[PDB]
C-alpha cells in the first residue's frame, strides 16, 4: 500500500481482473558502480581550463 | 459647478438665513422666504426646488440649530420657522421627517395650516405630509393608538388633507384619499370612512365610481383578518344608500361578502328602502338567487310594500328562468336536440371497430351510463329516453344502481315543480325498496333551491325520514337536505335533529344527516352544534376513527359552520380538542371549511405550516388530504390572485414532492380552485399528466374526476379529445378507472351550466354553490363513495348549480334581443379608466347567449339603458330618455 | 443651451420629493 | 477526470477566448478634457450610457 | 407525450400607481413566495426516502459501469443487437443488454452506452442539448395583449392562427378546415411583430420555443440540420407547443445552387427545416410563427400555402394606430395637461411603435432635462425631431 | 385550397357554422392578389 494505483489502470480493470505487483530493482554496489561510469567524465576535464576567450565573455554577460 | 446666471440664490436665499439677534430682520427674512419657498415650490413644475436644494446642508444646521430660536414671538415668529423647516421635509432630515411634522406642521397650523401647502400642487405637505400621516400616525397609532390630543388634532389634519386631496387638485388623486383612508386611521379606520363618505358624497357623483372600485378590490384583499376587512365591507354601505344611486343591486354584493349579512344589513340596504322596486331591485331580487328569506321578510308577512310580492318570488325562483332557458335552447337557440349519453359516449369512431362484442351491461358501466344521462340532460324537460320506456333500464344494475339512476332521473328534471312530480309519480309506487329511495332522492332533487310554498319534499319524504331502513333513510334525508340548501327552518332542524341524534340510523346514514344539516344552516345552529359534538362524544373509538364514513360528521359541522371566522371554530376547537387523533382532521376541517373566501396568510400560513409541513414525513393519514384540499378553500377565488400562485405552490410543490397516501391525491383541489378550462394552468398538464400516470390508483381516479370541475361547460374540444384519449386508448381496463372517466369527463355536455361557487360578478361567492364541498371530502375518500360503490349519493349532490345563459328583459319577458359584447376580461375599474370587461366584440352576439367566466358581456348603442350594470343572465334593459 | 448635468443633490431630490409615499415599500416587495 | 470521468471541479463560466478579449482590461487614456466642441455631443452620450447605468430611478 | 411549459407569475398591473392596491397585491404574491419558500425548505428537511431496491440497483449501476457515453440510437436490428452512433458521428454494431425497456427503443432515442464495449444500457428521453434547452422559454415575457395598441387585426388572426386551434377547436373540424400550420409575421422594423410574438407567449397554454433564425446555424458538419431536428423534436414531445423563430429571412432567402460547403450546409439545414415542418401534421398541436422584415427576400416555398397558409402584414400604424399606441406608451408619464398629443401624430411621418416608445423616451429625457417630470408638450414638440434624424418640397403639392 | 380555408377561417372569425359566399369573397380577396 506504499503506492497508489493510477486511474487510468483503474479503470482498464485494475483491482478487478488484476493487482499490480510491487516492483523493485536489485542493484548491488557493482552494477551502481558500473553504470555511474556513463557520466564520470574523465581525469582529464578536471584539469581542462575552460576557453580563456568564451570565459571572458561569459563574465561579461 | 452651479447655474451662475441664477447664483443668486446660493447668495440671497443663503445670505438671508446665514445672515438670520434683530427680530426685525429675523421677521423679514422669514417672510421673504416663506414667499420664495411658496412661488417655487407651488407653480414651478420643476421638481427639483431651487431653495429647496440649497436651503439644505445649511437647513439641517442653520434651520436646525436656529429651530428652537427661543421662540422669539409667542408663535408667529416660530409659526415662519416652522413653515421654513416643513419646506426641507423630504431630503434634508432623516427617515423622521415625520418627527418634523410631529414639531413642525403637526405642533402648530400656520392658520389655514396648508397655506403654503394647498397651493403647493401634491409634493410639499399633500404627498409628502399623506407619507408622514401614514408612516408617523401609523407607527403611532400601531403604539399610541389613544395617544394625547396629538392623536385628534393629528385626525382633523388628515381629515382636511384627505377632502383636500380630491378637491385641491380634482385629479386621479381620487383614489389616494382612499389608499390614505385604509393607512390613515388604522385602528379608527371608520371615522375616515365616514369622513370621505359625508365627502365624497357630498361633493360630486362621478367621483363615486372610483370610491366604490376602490374599496371593492381592497374588500378582494384586505388585511388578514376581517376587523378592517369588515370594516371596508362596510366602507361603500354609505357609498350605496341615496347618497349614491339607490337601485345599486350591490347591495347584495357588500352585504353577502360579509357573512352574507341578510338580518342586521339586509334588513336596512334592501329591506327598509322597497321604493325603486319596480326597477331593477326586482331583477337585483332575481340576481339574488340564494337569500329567499330576504323577500320572505317583507313579502309573505305584509303582502302589501308592492302587488310582486309572493308573484315576484316565485318567478325568481325557478319557473321564468326555467321558461326562458327552454326559450334559449328551443326558441331562440336551436341548441335543444336528444342528447342521451349513447349520442356522445361513443362519439369516437374507434370503438366501432376492435371491440369484438365488449358489450357488457355490468353495474359499474350502466351506473355511469345512467349518471351520464341524468348530467347532461339536466334541467332538461325532453329527455324521454332512459326515462319512461327505461323502466328496466332502471332495473339493469346493482342494488346502489336503482338508487342512483333513479336520483339522475330526477336530476334530469331540474328545479321543475310541475314537470318533475309529474314525471316522479310514475316511480313513486315503485315498488322497490332501492328505486324507492331514488325516487324519494329524486322528489328532493327538484327542490334544488326552490324554496316551494308548497314544501313538497317535507311531506313526501316525512314518511321516510325515520323510516326503519337504511336505503330509506338515506334517500330522504339527503333529498331533504338538498331541498333547504338555503335556509335553515325549525321545521326541518326539528325533523332531522332527532334523525341524526337517533341511534337507529347508522354512521352513513348520519354522516349524510350531518351533511344534510350542515348543508341547511350555514350559521350556527347551536342545537345541530352540540347534537353534532355530543355525537362524535357518544360515538365509540373504532367507530369514529376508522368508519370510512366518519368525515361527513366533522364535514357537517364545518358545512354549517362554513363562511363565518373563527369565532364559533374556537369552541368547536375547544370541545372538539378533548376528542381521539381523528379530531386533527376533524378541525383541519371545520376550522378552515368556516373560511369559504378568507383569502389571508396567517390561516393558509397554519395550513402550510402547521398542517402540511408539520405533516409532511407524519403518517397521519386523511389529516394531510382536507389540508390540501381545503388549501383552495378560503383561497378559492380572492379575485383570481391568491389562486394562480396556488396553483403554483400545489403543482410544483405539493403533487411534485408530496406524500403518496396524504398529498399525492392533492388534486381535487384544483377542481375546488378554479373551474373553466385552461390548459397548463388547471386542466392540461396538471391534470392530464398525472392522469396519465396511473401508477397511484386513487390518484389517477380522482384525478380523472377533477376535470369535473371544468366539466360544467367546458367546450369540451380538448377534454373530449382527452376522454378519448382515456377511453379504449387509456385507462379502459381498469374497471373503476373507466367508470369516473366516463362519469366525469363525460358528465361535460351538460349545457349552460355553471358549477362555480363564485358569482356572477365575481366579487361575491355562494353559499349554497359551496356546498358542493362534501363531494370533495366523499370524493376524496374513494372509499365508498366513488371508487367502491357505497354511496354515490354525493357524486348526486352538485345541485348547486346554476345557469351560465345570458338573457335581457324589459319588465315583461325576455323578448328583448340588443347586441350583447362577451369576451375575456381585461382591465377595468381601479385602472385611469373602466375599460369595458371585453376588450373588443368577439361574438357580436345579439339574441341570449352563453356568458361563462372569461367571457363578460356588455351593453350596446345605449337603447334601454339597464340600470343593474351587472348582467346577472337576467338583465334589465329599462327604458329611459334613451339617447338624450 | 448648455444643459447642467444632474448634481447629487438634484439626484437626490430626483428620487425624493417627486414620489409615491408607496416606492419604497413596493420596489423592495418586488 | 483523466479517463474515469468523474466530475471533480466546478470552473467559472465559459467564455470563449475570441470575446473575452474583447474585455476592455487596460483602461485608455482619453479624458473628456481632450475633447474640444463637443459637449452638446457629451451631454447626450451621457444621457444614455452613464445616466441610466448611474441612476436608473429617474 | 408529457405537458407543455413556460410558467409565468401574476400579471399584477391592476393598479399601478402604487396606491397600496399594488401593494396588497404584490404583498399577498411575496407571502405566498414565502409559502413555496417554507414548504419546500421544511419538506427537503425531513424527506427520509432512499436506498429500497439498492442490491439489484448496484448491480445493474455495476454493468453500467463510469461513464456512461450517450448515444443515437440510429437503427435497429434484432431484439438484442442494434446500431447506435456516438456524438462523435461513428457508429457501431452493439449489444443491447436484458435490463433495457425494449419498448423505449425508437430511432432518434438517446441511449445510454457503455464507455467500454459499447452496448445499450439505458434511454434518455430528456437529453435536450443545451442549445434547445436555451431556446426554450422559462419566464414568459411581460408585455401583454393590453401592452399592444392598434393591431387588432393582426392579433386576431395570430390568435386564430395559435390560439384557438389550442383552445377548443371544435370549429375547425366542424367547418372541414385544417387549422393553419404555421403562420409568419411580416413588414417594416418596429412594427409590432417581435411584440406580437411576446404577447402570444404571455396568454399562452403550450410551450413556446424562441428561435434566432441564424441561431440554427452551427459550425460543425451536420450540426444545423441536427439542431432543427432535436428542436422540433423537443416541440413535438412537448406538444402542444409554439415555434417562433424570429428574423426567418436569416436563413430563409432564395435557394440557390451552393458551391462551398457551408453554403451546402446552409441549404441542408433549410431542406431540413422545411421537410420538418411538412412533417407534423396540421391537425398537430405544434405551431410555428416566424416574423421578417424583407419578405420578399424569402424562399417561395418556405411560404407555400401547403406549408405557411397565412401571412399576417404589419404596416406601419396609421393615425388611430399611432393615438393608441401614443396612449398606451404615454400611460406610465406624468404628463402635463398642455400636451396634446395630436400634433404629432398628425404630422405625416413614417412614425412606428417603436418610434413612438423612443420618442416618448426623448420626451422624458427632455423634461429630465428641465428639472421637471410632469413633461410639458414642448418636451415632446423638440423630442419628435430629436428622434427622427434626417419629394423635393413642391414637387407634389 | 388555401382560399377555401380562408373562407372556412371567415366563417368562423362571425361565429357561423355555415360560411356564406361573402367568406369565400373577401378570402379569395385575401389570398389572391397577395
Ligand atoms: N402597436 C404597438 N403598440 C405598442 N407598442 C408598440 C406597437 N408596435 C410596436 N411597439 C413598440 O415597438 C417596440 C419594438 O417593436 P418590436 O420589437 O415588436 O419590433 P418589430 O416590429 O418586431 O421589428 P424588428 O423585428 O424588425 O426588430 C416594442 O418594444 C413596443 O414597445
Ligand atoms: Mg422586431
Amino acid at each position: 500500500h506504499l503506492n497508489k494505483p493510477s486511474i487510468q489502470a483503474l479503470i482498464h480493470g485494475l483491482n478487478r481482473h488484476y493487482y499490480s505487483i510491487t516492483i523493485n530493482y536489485r542493484k548491488n554496489e557493482l552494477e551502481q558502480k558500473m553504470l555511474l561510469n556513463l557520466h564520470k567524465k574523465s581525469w582529464m576535464e578536471g584539469l581542462t581550463l575552460q576557453d580563456y576567450s568564451e570565459h571572458c565573455k561569459h563574465n561579461e554577460s | 459647478m452651479e447655474e451662475g446666471g441664477r447664483d443668486k440664490a446660493p447668495v440671497q436665499p443663503q445670505q438671508s438665513p446665514a445672515a438670520a439677534e434683530k427680530p426685525s430682520g429675523k421677521e423679514r427674512r422669514d417672510a421673504g422666504d416663506k414667499d420664495k419657498e411658496q412661488e417655487l415650490s407651488e407653480e414651478d413644475k420643476q421638481l427639483q426646488d431651487e431653495l429647496e436644494m440649497l436651503v439644505e446642508r445649511l437647513g439641517e444646521k442653520d434651520t436646525s440649530l436656529y429651530r428652537p430660536a427661543l421662540e422669539e414671538l409667542r408663535r408667529q415668529i416660530r409659526s415662519s420657522t416652522t413653515s421654513m423647516t416643513s419646506v426641507p421635509k423630504p431630503l434634508k432630515f432623516l427617515r423622521p421627517h415625520y418627527g418634523k411634522l410631529k414639531e413642525i406642521y403637526e405642533n402648530m397650523a400656520p392658520g389655514e395650516n396648508k397655506r403654503f401647502a394647498a397651493d403647493i400642487i401634491s409634493v410639499l405637505a399633500m404627498t409628502m405630509s399623506g407619507e408622514r400621516e401614514c408612516l408617523k400616525y401609523r407607527l403611532v397609532g400601531s403604539q399610541e393608538e389613544l395617544a394625547s390630543w396629538g392623536h385628534e388634532y393629528v385626525r382633523h389634519l388628515a381629515g382636511e388633507v384627505a377632502k383636500e386631496w380630491q378637491e385641491l387638485d380634482d385629479a386621479e388623486k381620487v383614489q389616494r384619499e382612499p389608499l390614505l383612508t385604509l393607512v390613515k386611521e388604522i385602528v379608527p379606520y371608520n371615522m375616515a370612512h365616514n369622513a370621505e363618505h359625508e365627502a365624497c358624497d357630498l361633493l360630486m357623483e362621478i367621483e363615486q365610481v372610483d370610491m366604490l372600485e376602490k374599496d371593492i378590490d381592497e374588500n378582494a384583499y384586505a388585511k388578514v383578518c376581517l376587523y378592517l376587512t369588515s370594516c371596508v365591507n362596510y366602507v361603500p354601505e354609505p357609498e350605496n344608500s341615496a347618497l349614491l344611486r339607490c337601485a345599486l343591486g350591490v347591495f347584495r354584493k357588500f352585504s353577502r361578502f360579509p357573512e352574507a349579512l341578510r338580518l342586521a344589513l339586509m334588513l336596512n340596504d334592501m329591506e327598509l328602502v322597497e321604493d325603486i322596486f319596480t326597477s331593477c331591485k326586482d331583477v337585483v331580487v332575481q340576481k339574488q338567487m340564494a337569500f329567499m328569506l330576504g323577500r320572505h321578510g317583507v313579502f309573505l308577512e305584509l303582502s302589501e310594500d308592492v302587488e310582486e310580492y309572493e308573484d315576484l318570488t316565485e318567478i325568481m325562483s325557478n319557473v321564468q328562468l326555467n321558461s326562458n332557458f327552454l326559450a334559449l335552447a328551443r326558441e331562440l337557440d336551436i341548441m335543444e336536440p336528444k342528447v342521451p349519453d349513447d349520442i356522445y359516449k361513443t362519439h369516437l369512431e374507434n370503438n366501432r371497430f376492435g371491440g369484438s362484442g365488449s358489450q357488457v351491461d355490468s353495474a359499474r358501466m350502466n351506473l355511469a351510463s345512467s349518471f351520464v344521462n341524468g348530467f347532461v340532460n339536466a334541467a332538461f324537460g325532453q329527455d324521454k329516453l332512459l326515462t319512461d320506456d327505461g323502466n328496466k333500464w332502471l332495473y339493469k344494475n346493482k342494488d346502489h344502481g336503482m338508487l342512483s339512476a333513479a336520483a339522475s332521473l330526477g336530476m334530469i328534471l331540474l328545479w321543475d315543480v310541475d314537470g318533475g312530480l309529474t314525471q316522479i309519480d310514475k316511480y313513486l309506487y315503485s315498488s322497490e325498496d332501492y328505486i324507492k329511495s331514488g325516487a324519494l332522492l329524486a322528489c328532493g332533487i327538484v327542490n334544488s333551491g326552490v324554496r316551494n310554498e308548497c314544501d313538497p319534499a317535507l311531506a313526501l319524504l316525512s314518511d321516510y325520514v325515520l323510516h326503519n331502513s337504511n336505503t330509506m333513510r338515506l334517500g330522504s334525508i339527503f333529498g331533504l337536505g338538498l331541498a333547504y340548501a338555503g335556509s335553515n327552518r325549525e321545521d326541518v332542524l326539528t325533523l332531522l335533529l332527532p334523525v341524526m341524534g337517533d341511534s337507529k340510523s347508522s354512521m352513513e346514514v348520519a354522516g349524510v344527516t350531518a351533511l344534510a344539516c350542515g348543508m341547511i344552516a350555514v350559521g350556527s345552529c347551536n342545537g345541530d352544534v352540540t347534537s353534532t359534538i355530543l355525537q362524535t362524544i357518544m360515538e365509540k373509538s373504532e367507530t369514529e376513527l376508522k368508519d370510512t364514513y366518519a368525515r361527513w360528521l366533522p364535514l357537517g359541522l364545518g358545512l354549517n359552520h362554513l363562511g363565518k371566522g373563527e369565532a364559533i371554530e374556537a369552541i368547536l376547537a375547544a370541545l372538539e380538542v378533548v376528542s381521539e387523533p381523528f379530531r386533527s382532521f376533524a378541525n383541519t376541517l371545520v376550522d378552515v371549511c368556516a373560511y369559504a373566501g378568507s383569502g389571508n396568510v396567517l390561516k393558509v400560513q397554519q395550513l402550510l405550516h402547521i398542517c402540511s409541513e408539520h405533516f409532511d414525513s407524519k403518517e397521519k393519514e386523511e389529516d394531510k388530504d382536507k389540508k390540501e384540499k381545503k388549501d383552495k378553500d378560503k383561497k378559492e377565488a380572492p379575485a383570481d390572485m391568491g389562486a394562480h400562485q396556488g396553483v403554483a405552490v400545489l403543482g410544483i410543490a405539493l403533487i411534485a414532492m408530496g406524500e403518496e397516501i396524504g398529498a399525492e391525491m392533492a388534486l381535487r383541489t384544483f377542481g375546488h380552485l378554479l373551474r373553466y378550462g385552461e390548459p397548463t394552468l388547471r386542466r392540461a398538464v396538471p391534470l392530464a399528466l398525472a392522469l396519465i400516470s396511473v401508477s397511484n390508483p386513487r390518484l389517477n381516479i380522482l384525478d380523472t374526476l377533477s376535470k369535473f370541475s371544468h366539466d360544467a361547460d367546458p367546450e369540451v374540444s380538448y377534454n373530449s379529445i382527452f376522454a378519448m384519449g382515456m377511453v379504449g386508448s387509456g385507462t379502459n381496463n381498469a374497471r373503476l378507472a373507466a367508470m369516473l372517466r366516463q362519469l366525469a369527463q363525460y358528465h361535460a355536455k351538460d349545457p349552460n351550466n355553471l358549477f362555480m361557487v363564485r358569482l356572477a360578478q365575481g366579487l361575491t361567492h355562494l353559499g349554497k354553490g359551496t356546498l358542493t364541498l362534501c363531494p370533495y371530502h366523499s370524493d376524496r375518500q374513494l372509499m365508498s363513495q366513488v371508487a367502491v360503490a357505497g354511496l354515490l349519493t354525493v357524486l348526486v349532490s352538485f345541485l348547486d348549480v346554476r345557469n351560465i345563459i345570458l338573457g335581457k328583459s324589459h319588465y315583461v319577458l325576455y323578448g328583448l334581443v340588443a347586441a350583447m359584447q362577451p369576451r375575456m376580461l381585461v382591465t377595468f375599474d381601479e385602472e385611469l379608466r373602466p375599460l369595458p370587461v371585453s376588450v373588443r366584440v368577439g361574438q357580436a352576439v345579439d339574441v341570449v347567449g352563453q356568458a361563462g367566466k372569461p367571457k363578460t358581456i356588455t351593453g350596446f348603442q345605449t337603447h334601454t339603458t339597464p340600470v343593474l350594470l351587472a348582467h346577472g343572465e337576467r338583465a334589465e334593459l329599462a327604458t329611459e330618455e334613451f339617447l338624450p | 443651451k448648455p444643459i447642467r448635468a444632474l448634481d447629487e443633490g438634484d439626484i437626490a431630490l430626483l428620487k425624493t420629493y417627486g414620489q409615491s409615499t408607496y416606492s419604497r415599500q413596493i420596489k423592495q416587495v418586488e | 477526470r483523466n479517463d474515469s470521468y468523474t466530475l471533480h471541479k466546478i470552473l467559472p463560466n465559459k467564455v470563449d477566448p475570441l470575446v473575452s478579449l474583447m474585455m476592455v482590461e487596460k483602461v485608455p487614456d482619453s479624458t473628456y478634457e481632450m475633447i474640444g466642441g463637443l459637449d452638446k455631443q457629451i451631454k447626450e452620450i451621457k444621457e444614455v450610457i452613464e445616466l441610466p447605468v448611474k441612476h436608473p430611478e429617474l | 407525450t408529457k405537458g407543455p411549459d413556460a410558467a409565468s407569475k401574476l400579471p399584477l398591473v391592476t393598479p399601478h400607481t402604487q396606491c397600496r392596491l399594488k401593494l396588497l397585491k404584490l404583498e399577498r404574491i411575496k407571502d405566498y413566495l414565502l409559502m413555496e419558500e417554507e414548504f419546500i425548505r421544511n419538506q427537503e428537511q425531513m424527506k427520509p426516502l432512499e436506498e429500497k431496491q439498492e442490491e439489484e440497483r448496484s448491480k445493474v449501476d455495476d454493468l453500467r459501469g463510469t461513464p456512461m457515453s450517450v448515444g443515437t440510437l440510429e437503427e435497429i436490428i434484432d431484439d438484442n443487437h442494434a446500431i447506435v452512433s456516438t456524438s462523435v458521428g461513428s457508429e457501431h454494431y452493439v449489444s443491447i443488454l436484458s435490463f433495457v425497456d425494449k419498448d423505449l427503443l425508437e430511432p432518434g432515442c438517446s441511449v445510454l452506452l457503455n464507455h467500454k464495449v459499447h452496448a445499450v444500457i439505458g434511454v434518455l428521453m430528456d437529453d435536450t442539448d443545451p442549445l434547445v434547452t436555451v431556446m426554450k422559454v422559462e419566464k414568459a415575457p411581460q408585455e401583454t395583449y393590453a401592452d399592444i395598441g392598434g393591431l387588432d387585426n393582426q392579433i386576431q388572426e395570430i390568435k386564430e392562427s395559435v390560439e384557438l386551434p389550442l383552445t377548443h377547436p371544435e370549429y375547425y373540424e366542424e367547418m372541414g378546415i385544417k387549422p393553419p400550420k404555421g403562420v409568419i409575421l411580416y413588414g417594416p422594423p418596429g412594427t409590432g411583430k417581435t411584440l406580437l410574438a411576446k404577447a402570444v407567449a404571455n396568454q399562452t397554454s403550450a410551450t413556446f420555443l424562441r428561435v434566432v433564425g441564424s441561431e440554427l446555424i452551427q459550425k460543425y458538419l451536420g450540426d444545423g440540420p441536427k439542431l432543427v431536428r432535436e428542436l422540433f423534436r423537443v416541440a413535438e414531445e412537448h406538444a402542444p407547443s409554439i415555434v417562433f423563430i424570429d428574423e426567418i429571412d436569416a436563413i430563409g432567402t432564395k435557394r440557390y445552387d451552393s458551391n462551398s460547403g457551408g453554403e451546402r450546409e446552409i441549404q441542408r439545414t433549410m431542406l431540413e427545416l422545411l421537410n420538418q415542418l411538412d412533417g407534423f401534421d396540421s391537425r398537430g398541436d405544434v405551431k410555428v410563427i416566424m416574423a421578417t422584415n424583407r419578405i420578399e427576400t424569402l424562399d417561395p416555398a418556405l411560404i407555400r400555402p401547403g406549408r405557411i397558409d397565412r401571412k399576417i402584414e404589419f404596416p406601419l400604424p396609421d393615425e388611430k394606430t399611432k393615438k393608441r399606441i401614443f396612449q398606451i406608451h404615454t400611460s406610465r408619464m406624468t404628463l402635463a395637461d398642455d400636451v396634446t398629443l395630436d400634433d404629432l401624430i398628425m404630422a405625416k411621418d413614417d412614425l412606428s411603435g417603436a418610434d413612438i416608445k423612443a420618442i416618448c423616451t426623448e420626451a422624458g429625457l427632455m423634461a429630465l432635462r428641465e428639472r421637471r417630470m410632469k413633461v410639458t408638450n414642448e418636451d415632446f414638440k423638440k423630442s419628435k425631431e430629436n428622434v427622427l434624424y434626417k419629394t423635393p418640397e413642391g414637387l407634389y403639392l | 385550397r388555401s382560399v377555401c380555408t380562408e373562407a372556412g377561417m371567415f366563417a368562423i372569425r362571425a361565429r357561423r357554422k355555415i360560411a356564406t359566399e361573402k367568406d369565400f369573397l373577401e378570402a379569395v380577396n385575401k389570398v389572391i392578389k397577395s
